[PDB]
C-alpha cells in the first residue's frame, strides 16, 4: 500500500509495477493526470525520449571534449559555445538536422497518440533493433530498466552540462577540475 | 496494422496492398480525406515532370542551344526564358495538355477506370503483360521520387553556392 522509494507516502495508484525503474516516486502524483492529451502512456513517452536524449547529449558532451572534435569541426570545448561557430560555418548541417529531427519528432507523436489511441505500441516503443539486441524476454526486462537508469542519471547530466556551459561558458571537465 | 514503412505506425487504412509503389506510408493520412487516384495521379505527374526538369538542369549546364539567349546557367535561365518567350511556349502547350488532364482526371474520379497517370502513351511496348506493367510502375515511380528530391538538391544547392554542375 505504501510506495517503495517512499515508504511515508501511499501507493501511485496508475503505478502497480510494470514499467521498469517502477520504485513508486510520484509523491506530487502525476501519474494520474488524465487531461490535455497527458495521461501515464504521455508521460512515460516523454519520460523515454527524455531519457535517450539525455544520453545522446551527454555522450556527446563527453566524446567531443574528451577525444576532441571531429576533423574539420571547430574546438574550444565549451559545447554551448561551440555550437555558435559551428553554425557560423556549417549553418546547413545544422539546419539539415534541425528538419530531419522535426519530421522524426512530428512522426513520433503521430505514433504515439496512435499508440495510445489503439492500444498496441508500448510507450517508447520503435521497433528500432537492427541488431537484435532485445528479442528474447528476460533480457528485454533488464535491457529496459537499465535503459531507463541510465537515461535518467543521462538527463540529470546533461542539464547540468548546459547550465554549466551557460553560466560558467567552460567545459565540462573544465569545471570538474 | 503495422505498416510496412513505418513498423510502429498503422497502415494508413486507404492503401492495403493494391497500388504500386505501396509501402504504407502515410503518417499524416493524407489519404483519409483525399481521393488516392488523386493523390496518385499528382504524385505521378510530379514525378514525371521534375525527371525531366532534373535531366533539363543537368544538360542546360552543359550543351546550349545556338544563339546568345541560350548561353545563361540553368540558375538564370528562368529570367532569360520568360523574356525571350521561350517559356510562354511551354506554357501555352503544357496549359493545353493539362486541359486535356483536367478532363482525364474527372472522368477517372466519376468512373471510367482510367488508371491514375495512365495516358495509354506507349509508341513502343516496353509492357507487354500485368506483371512487365507493374514492374514498371514501380520503377518510374521509384526514379520520379528520385528525381524529385533530386531536383530539391539541386536548386537549392544551386541557389546557395552559383556553381556550376558540381553543385556542392
Ligand atoms: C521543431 C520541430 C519539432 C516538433 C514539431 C516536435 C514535436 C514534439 N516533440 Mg520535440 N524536439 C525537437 C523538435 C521538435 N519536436 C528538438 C529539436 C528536440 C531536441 C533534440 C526535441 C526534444 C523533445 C523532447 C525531449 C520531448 C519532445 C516532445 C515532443 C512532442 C510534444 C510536443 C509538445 O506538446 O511540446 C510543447 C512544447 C514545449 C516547448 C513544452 C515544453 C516545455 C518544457 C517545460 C521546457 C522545459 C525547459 C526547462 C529548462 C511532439 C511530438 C515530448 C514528447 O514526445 O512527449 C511525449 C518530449 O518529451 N521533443
Ligand atoms: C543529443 C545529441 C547530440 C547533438 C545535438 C549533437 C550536436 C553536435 N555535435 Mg555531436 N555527438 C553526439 C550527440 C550529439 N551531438 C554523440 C552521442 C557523439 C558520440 C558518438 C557525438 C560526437 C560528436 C563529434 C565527434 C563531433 C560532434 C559535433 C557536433 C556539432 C556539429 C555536428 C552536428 O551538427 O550534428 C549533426 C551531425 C550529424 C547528423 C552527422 C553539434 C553541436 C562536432 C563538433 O563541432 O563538435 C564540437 C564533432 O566534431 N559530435
Ligand atoms: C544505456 C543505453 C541503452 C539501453 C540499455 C537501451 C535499451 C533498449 N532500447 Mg534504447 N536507446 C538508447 C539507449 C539505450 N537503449 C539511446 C541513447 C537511444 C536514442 C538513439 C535509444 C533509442 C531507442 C529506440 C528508438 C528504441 C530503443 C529500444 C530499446 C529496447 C530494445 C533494443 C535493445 O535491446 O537495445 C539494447 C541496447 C544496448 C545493449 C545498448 C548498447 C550500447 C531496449 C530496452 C526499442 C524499444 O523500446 O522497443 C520496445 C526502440 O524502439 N531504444
Ligand atoms: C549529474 C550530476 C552532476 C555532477 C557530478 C555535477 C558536478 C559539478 N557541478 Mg553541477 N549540476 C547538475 C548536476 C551535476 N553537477 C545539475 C543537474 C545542475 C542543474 C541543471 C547543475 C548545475 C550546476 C551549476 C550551475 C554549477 C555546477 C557546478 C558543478 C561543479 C562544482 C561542484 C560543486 O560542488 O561546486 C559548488 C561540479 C563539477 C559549478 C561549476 O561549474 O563550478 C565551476 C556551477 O557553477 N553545476
Ligand atoms: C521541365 C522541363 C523543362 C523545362 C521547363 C525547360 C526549360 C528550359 N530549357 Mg530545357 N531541357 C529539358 C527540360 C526542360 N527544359 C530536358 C529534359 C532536356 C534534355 C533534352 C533539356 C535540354 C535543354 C538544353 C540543351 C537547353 C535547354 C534550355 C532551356 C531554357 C530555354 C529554352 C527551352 O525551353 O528549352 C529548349 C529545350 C530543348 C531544346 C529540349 C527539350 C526536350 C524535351 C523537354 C523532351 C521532350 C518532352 C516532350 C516535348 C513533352 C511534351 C509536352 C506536352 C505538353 C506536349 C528553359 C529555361 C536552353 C537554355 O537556355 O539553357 C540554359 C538550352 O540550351 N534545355
Ligand atoms: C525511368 C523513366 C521512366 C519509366 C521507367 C517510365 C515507365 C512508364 N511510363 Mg513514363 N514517363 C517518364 C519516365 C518514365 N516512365 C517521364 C519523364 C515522362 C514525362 C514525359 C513520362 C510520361 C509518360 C506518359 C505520358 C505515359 C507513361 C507511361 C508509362 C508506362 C508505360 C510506358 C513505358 O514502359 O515506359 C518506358 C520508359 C522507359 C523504358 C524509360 C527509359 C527512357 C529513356 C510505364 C509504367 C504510360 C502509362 O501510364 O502507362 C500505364 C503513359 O501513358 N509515361
Ligand atoms: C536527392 C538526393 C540528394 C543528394 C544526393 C544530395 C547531395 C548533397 N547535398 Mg543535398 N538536398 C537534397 C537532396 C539531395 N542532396 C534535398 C531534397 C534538399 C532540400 C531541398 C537538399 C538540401 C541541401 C542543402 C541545403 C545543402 C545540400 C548539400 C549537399 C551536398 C553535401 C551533397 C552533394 C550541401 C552542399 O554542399 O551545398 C553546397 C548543402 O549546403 N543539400
Ligand atoms: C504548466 C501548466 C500546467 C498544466 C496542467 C496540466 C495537468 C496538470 C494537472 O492537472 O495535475 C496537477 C497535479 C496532479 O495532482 C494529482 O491529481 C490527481 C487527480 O487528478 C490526484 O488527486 C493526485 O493525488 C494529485 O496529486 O498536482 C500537482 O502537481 C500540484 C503540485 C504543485 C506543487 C507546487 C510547489
Ligand atoms: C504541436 C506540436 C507537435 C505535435 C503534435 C502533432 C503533430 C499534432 C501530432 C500528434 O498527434 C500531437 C502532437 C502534439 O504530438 C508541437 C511542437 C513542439 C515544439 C513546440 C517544439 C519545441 C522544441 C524546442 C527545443 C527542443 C529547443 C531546444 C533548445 C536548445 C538550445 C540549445 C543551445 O545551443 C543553443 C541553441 C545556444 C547555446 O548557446 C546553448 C543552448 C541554449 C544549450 C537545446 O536543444
Ligand atoms: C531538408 C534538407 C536540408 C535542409 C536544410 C536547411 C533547411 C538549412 C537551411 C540553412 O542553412 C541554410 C540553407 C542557410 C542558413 O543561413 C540558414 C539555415 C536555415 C541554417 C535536406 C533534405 C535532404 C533529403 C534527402 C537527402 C533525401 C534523400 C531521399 C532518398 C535517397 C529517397 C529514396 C527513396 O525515394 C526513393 C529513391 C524510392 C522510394 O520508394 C523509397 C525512398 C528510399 C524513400
Amino acid at each position: 500500500e505504501r510506495s517503495k522509494s517512499l515508504p511515508f507516502l501511499m501507493k501511485p495508484k496508475n503505478l502497480d509495477g510494470s514499467m521498469a525503474g517502477d520504485v513508486g516516486f510520484d509523491p506530487l502524483g502525476l501519474s494520474e493526470i488524465n487531461d490535455v492529451g497527458v495521461d501515464l502512456y504521455w508521460l512515460r513517452e516523454a519520460e523515454l525520449k527524455h531519457c535517450r536524449l539525455g544520453m545522446m547529449a551527454a555522450a556527446g558532451i563527453l566524446f567531443v571534449e574528451i577525444l576532441g572534435p571531429a576533423p574539420g569541426f571547430p574546438a574550444g570545448k565549451s559545447q554551448m559555445d561551440v555550437f555558435w561557430k559551428v553554425y557560423a560555418e556549417k549553418p546547413s548541417l545544422i539546419g539539415a538536422s534541425l528538419a530531419a529531427i522535426a519530421i522524426l519528432e512530428v512522426i513520433s507523436g503521430v505514433a504515439t497518440t496512435q499508440g495510445r489511441q489503439n492500444g498496441d505500441r508500448a510507450p517508447g516503443d520503435y521497433n528500432f533493433d537492427p541488431l537484435g539486441f532485445g528479442k528474447d524476454p528476460a533480457k528485454f526486462k533488464d535491457l529496459q530498466l537499465k535503459e531507463v537508469k541510465n537515461g535518467r542519471l543521462a538527463m540529470i547530466a546533461a542539464a547540468g552540462m548546459i547550465l554549466q556551459g551557460v553560466s560558467t561558458h567552460q567545459g565540462a571537465l573544465e569545471n570538474l577540475s | 496494422e503495422k505498416s510496412k514503412a513505418v513498423p510502429f505506425l498503422p497502415r494508413p487504412a486507404a492503401l492495403d496492398g493494391s497500388v504500386v509503389g505501396d509501402v504504407g506510408f502515410d503518417p499524416v493520412g493524407f489519404t483519409s480525406w483525399l481521393p488516392l487516384s488523386y493523390l496518385q495521379e499528382a504524385e505521378i505527374k510530379h514525378c514525371r515532370i521534375a525527371m525531366l526538369a532534373t535531366l533539363g538542369w543537368i544538360v542546360a549546364d552543359f550543351v546550349h542551344l545556338p544563339g546568345a539567349v541560350h548561353e545563361v546557367s540553368s540558375l538564370a535561365a528562368h529570367d532569360v526564358a520568360v523574356k525571350s518567350g521561350a517559356l510562354a511556349q511551354i506554357l501555352i502547350w503544357t496549359s493545353i495538355a493539362e486541359a486535356i488532364s483536367v478532363i482525364a482526371i474527372s472522368q477517372m474520379l466519376e468512373g471510367s477506370g482510367r488508371q491514375p497517370g495512365d495516358f495509354k502513351f506507349d509508341p513502343l511496348n516496353f509492357a507487354k503483360d500485368e506483371k512487365s506493367l507493374k514492374k514498371m510502375q514501380l520503377s518510374e515511380l521509384k526514379n520520379g521520387r528520385l528525381a524529385m528530391l533530386a531536383f530539391s538538391g539541386i536548386v537549392t544547392q544551386a541557389a546557395l553556392t552559383g556553381h556550376a554542375f558540381p553543385y556542392m
